[PDB]
């Protein structure tokens, strides 16, 4: 005997050309039957649902499980299919660290949600039901919704939508009072003393009693910290529900999943938190139940996870008159983490970056893309960009900027001393270099048997070729590049017909998915001076013809 | 009446997401969208509206208010038949070739007519908050919306009627309506043109319509930008390669180009650092070459049918160049666009680029641009200044494409 709100209804349609569910009733038992026409009737004494009769011709079939209770269920599918798309509801979920701290705060839950608003009149016959009758002899007790079914595609969103409309003279009324709306929640803060808040949460459950919508009262409401969606809210602080870290001598597949979402719930507030090497551990094909026993770095990974966790860490809530600061630290191979705050060191939040962006990178480009990843992220949280503070010289940042062939654009930062610093471990020369050897490269692989060849020539009269075998085109361009290197002095003078080859090395990667431009990169450190250069394949130039009918032979014509 | 609106033929209207804002612009556009629905131009809808597309707020050219600027690009794309068959505005050829042409934004004149009512769902658009608080605020349009590209097309016949006296009594002025704005071209002393102008802002005056480039564009001043070749006392190895090279993909756009000359002197395997004297048949080969590469492009030519393409290359020192063609090597236009960083520099290039494209063919092309898309997605509005939005892809070429085009 709950309100049902005298809000409008939201007009309602089906998809163009479909016409409503008529969907058969399957016979059930007496038991089933007996508790669906007690809770139908129930329902029916409410104003919930309606009874109809055969003139409807629609139908959705409805079913009955059980403890003592019994629950009606109705299987919306088929009308499910046939209703129009909504708008959806939350596009995100805020963000603790976003939340601007507040002297009092109640959460109030909506009892029964959905059935206190009403579906549009034109809409209703498509949600018949019908009770059969016992070994389906006579005709069965037919109903259909007057309310916002469960279940059904539009429920979600025409709810959150008519929370919105009843709200809104309250919010013009009281815009001091913040009112966040999540699913049944609503999350209300104000800054008044605790009388005069207890007041307006009264007013405020009046204001929602006479729009049909119950609330719990003072005496059962929660009080903090409040759990909510994996998270501590306390009065000046948050944090993430406790991590219980499962000790254990064997460990499942299920066990490092469950393990790998655990840290990265944590790594939002615990700062330095990896999960790299235990994510190792899970590419490749692995059913849930198989036992993987964990590599010297995933314990030792572990181990130190366990580290940051032993002491309990919280973040403090935003304040809105200052500026965000926000810090990343190179951590290893790939990952990056990030610490932001408004007073040093009072974190709000942490996280973490680790992404291969493309084949072959380095640590300024990882940073960059670190630096627009937290960049995003602010302006969600908290509409705004904060200044950086990165471990990166304002000169190397300049150099790089300046040079490469992409735009790029670092928002307000400061370099800070806290190593490793990025940089550039080589540069390429802008000229040929007087004195130092010129190697011409090539490389050709036959695509019927994946044999190649790899090879230069050089002006000094040196010739080499050396045979690869499962093999393509660019894997051999590459191999000749290496070869040079490998056979020169400290100074050299490279000659290609590879652009493939020349875009990669050009762009200073410093890690690499390939083996082999891993190797490329060893070597091009340990040079002094590598002047590297393009010319086109056959057109009959000079070194690169030479080397050209040398790699061919055997290979390709 | 309104002019009733179709979607493309089992084409369902736009469901594009809200990039995330600052608060200084959603602050703005919720100044802005509360004094629209005052006067009716928009109205607050319920979830039965599943459409959106994406707004933006930005300043224009020198002024310093906020303006709402919506991304309808997806939109126009699905009802492309609409304004472009059904209701085409056709594009004077003649106005490329004035002295002088002013661009005047006439987007106001659109929020006087009322949308059709079926149509209006289409046009949903989202005031999102920050941290995910409040829902976002949902609004569609009531009138002809700015930056679809459906208002000018039903604008059209109330646009003759506005701009009748003044054609009639300057017919050699071209006029050109491009979605919110207006192109006027005239070969008259710049006096003259701007006192014309300003006699133009009174006649759309009295149909209630108030008021990277200078003030005017000069488009008969826009002239190739050709592939240039070096000049030098003395060649060495290094030098030729990079000469060939750059030669060999000249040839895939030009014809007649020849390296075998030049190739000659190139021959066993020398080093980089080697001088090589010219022999009179090269040097002969590279001012044939040369001679070449003034000249434009024979056999390539502009089809009406075909979607516009722009490629960009930061070249450093604050300089861009580009090309625009629609097969690939058939340049159609290239040109150099120069001096604040990088993202800022790009979406000047962008728009300078872009209006180009409208006055020579009444269309926008499709940019290929040389940088990281969140980059782009999260700074662009910051330098917007344009009422309109080109479509763009990203792409990074790290070829010797750069050291091409100069
Ligand atoms: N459950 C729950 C819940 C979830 C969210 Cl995302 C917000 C919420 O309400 C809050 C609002 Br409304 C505003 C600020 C905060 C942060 N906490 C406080 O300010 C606060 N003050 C006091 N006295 N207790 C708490 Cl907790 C809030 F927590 C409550
Ligand atoms: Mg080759
Ligand atoms: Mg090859
Ligand atoms: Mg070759």
């Amino acid at each position: 005997n709950s309100p049902i709100s005298p809000i409008e209804t939201v007009p309602v349609k089906l998809k163009p050309g479909m016409d409503g569910p008529k969907v058969k009733q399957w016979p059930l038992t007496e038991e089933k039957i007996k508790a669906l026409v007690e809770i139908c009737t129930e329902m029916e004494k409410e104003g919930k649902i309606s009874k109809i009769g055969p003139e409807n011709p629609y139908n959705t079939p409805v079913f009955a499980i059980k403890s003592t209770k019994w629950r009606k269920l109705v299987d919306f599918r088929e009308l499910n299919k046939r209703t129009q798309d909504f708008w959806e509801v939350q596009l995100g979920i805020p963000h603790p660290a976003g939340l601007k701290k507040k002297k009092s705060v109640t959460v109030l839950d909506v009892g029964d949600a959905y059935f206190s608003v009403p579906l549009d009149e034109d809409f209703r016959k498509y949600t018949a039901f019908t009770i059969p009758s016992i070994n389906n002899e006579t005709p069965g007790i037919r109903y259909q919704y007057n309310v916002l079914p469960q279940g059904w595609k539009g429920s979600p969103a025409i709810f959150q939508s008519s929370m919105t409309k009843i709200l809104e003279p309250f919010r013009k009324q009281n815009p001091d009072i913040v009112i966040y709306q999540y699913m049944d929640d609503l999350l209300v803060g104000s800054d008044l003393e605790i009388g005069q808040h207890r007041t307006k949460i009264e007013e405020l459950r009046q204001h929602l009693l006479r729009w049909g919508l119950t609330t719990p009262d003072k005496k059962h409401q929660k009080e903090p910290p409040f759990l909510w969606m994996g998270y501590e809210l306390h009065p000046d602080k948050w944090t993430v529900q406790p991590i219980v870290l499962p000790e254990k001598d064997s460990w499942t597949v299920n066990d490092i999943q469950k393990l790998v979402g655990k840290l990265n719930w944590a790594s939002q507030i615990y700062p330095g938190i990896k999960v790299r090497q235990l994510c190792k551990l899970l590419r490749g094909t692995k059913a849930l139940t198989e036992v993987i026993p964990l590599t010297e770095e995933a314990e030792l990974e572990l181990a130190e996870n366990r580290e940051i966790l032993k002491e309990p860490v919280h973040g403090v809530y935003y304040d809105p008159s200052k500026d965000l600061i926000a810090e990343i630290q190179k951590q290893g191979q790939g990952q990056w983490t990030y610490q932001i705050y408004q007073e040093p060191f009072k974190n709000l939040k942490t996280g973490k970056y680790a992404r291969m962006r493309g084949a072959h990178t380095n640590d300024v480009k990882q940073l960059t893309e670190a630096v627009q990843k937290i960049t995003t992220e602010s302006i969600v949280i908290w509409g705004k960009t904060p200044k950086f503070k990165l471990p990166i010289q304002k000169e190397t940042w300049e150099t790089w900027w300046t040079e490469y062939w992409q735009a790029t654009w670092i928002p307000e930062w400061e370099f800070v001393n806290t190593p490793p610093l990025v940089k550039l471990w080589y540069q390429l020369e802008k000229e040929p270099i007087v004195g130092a050897e010129t190697f011409y490269v090539d490389g050709a692989a036959n695509r019927e048997t994946k044999l190649g060849k790899a090879g230069y020539v050089t002006n000094r009269g040196r010739q080499k070729v050396v045979t690869l075998t499962d093999t393509t085109n660019q894997k051999t361009e590459l191999q000749a590049i290496y070869l040079a290197l490998q056979d020169s002095g400290l100074e050299v003078n490279i000659v290609t017909d590879s652009q493939y080859a020349l875009g990669i090395i050009q762009a200073q990667p410093d890690q690499s998915e390939s083996e082999l431009v891993n190797q490329i990169i060893e070597q091009l450190i340990k040079k002094e001076k590598v002047y590297l250069a393009w010319v086109p394949a056959h057109k009959g130039i000079g070194g690169n013809e030479q080397v050209d009918k040398l790699v061919s032979a055997g290979i390709r014509k | 009446e309104t002019v009733p609106v179709k979607l493309k033929p089992g084409m369902d209207g736009p469901k594009v997401k809200q990039w995330p804002l600052t608060e200084e612009k959603i602050k703005a556009l919720v100044e802005i969208c509360t004094e629209m629905e005052k006067e009716g131009k928009i109205s607050k809808i319920g979830p039965e509206n599943p459409y959106n597309t994406p707004v933006f707020a930005i300043k224009k050219k020198d002024s310093t208010k906020w303006r709402k600027l919506v991304d309808f690009r997806e939109l126009n794309k699905r009802t492309q038949d609409f304004w472009e068959v059904q209701l085409g505005i056709p594009h004077p050829a003649g106005l490329k070739k004035k002295k002088s042409v002013t661009v005047l934004d006439v987007g106001d004149a659109y929020f006087s007519v009322p949308l059709d009512e079926d149509f209006r769902k289409y046009t949903a658009f989202t005031i999102p908050s920050i941290n995910n608080e409040t829902p976002g605020i949902r609004y569609q349009y009531n009138v002809l919306p700015q930056g679809w590209k459906g208002s000018p097309a039903i604008f059209q016949s109330s646009m003759t009627k506005i701009l009748e006296p003044f054609r009639k009594q300057n017919p050699d002025i071209v006029i050109y309506q491009y979605m919110d704005d207006l192109y006027v071209g005239s070969d008259l002393e710049i006096g003259q043109h701007r006192t014309k102008i300003e006699e133009l802002r009174q006649h759309l005056l009295r149909w209630g319509l108030t008021t990277w480039m200078g003030y005017e564009l000069h488009p008969d001043k826009w002239t190739v930008q050709p592939i240039v070749l070096p000049e030098k006392d003395s060649w060495t190895v290094n030098d030729i390669q990079k000469l060939v090279g750059k030669l060999n993909w000249a040839s895939q756009i030009y014809p007649g180009i020849k390296v075998r000359q030049l190739c000659k002197l190139l021959r066993g395997t020398k080093a980089l650092t080697e001088v090589i004297p010219l022999t009179e048949e090269a040097e002969l080969e590279l001012a044939e070459n040369r001679e070449i590469l003034k000249e434009p492009v024979h056999g390539v030519y502009y089809d009406p049918s075909k979607d516009l393409i722009a490629e960009i290359q930061k070249q450093g020192q604050g300089q861009w160049t580009y090309q625009i063609y629609q097969e690939p090597f058939k340049n159609l236009k290239t040109g150099k666009y120069a001096r604040t960083n990088d993202v800022k520099q790009l979406t000047e290039a962008v728009q300078k680029i872009t209006t180009e494209s409208i006055v020579i063919w009444g269309k926008t092309p499709k940019f290929k641009l040389p940088i990281q898309k969140e980059t782009w997605e999260t700074w662009w509005t910051e330098y917007w200044q344009a009422t309109w939005i080109p479509e763009w892809e990203f792409v990074n070429t790290p070829p010797l494409v750069k050291l091409w085009y100069q």
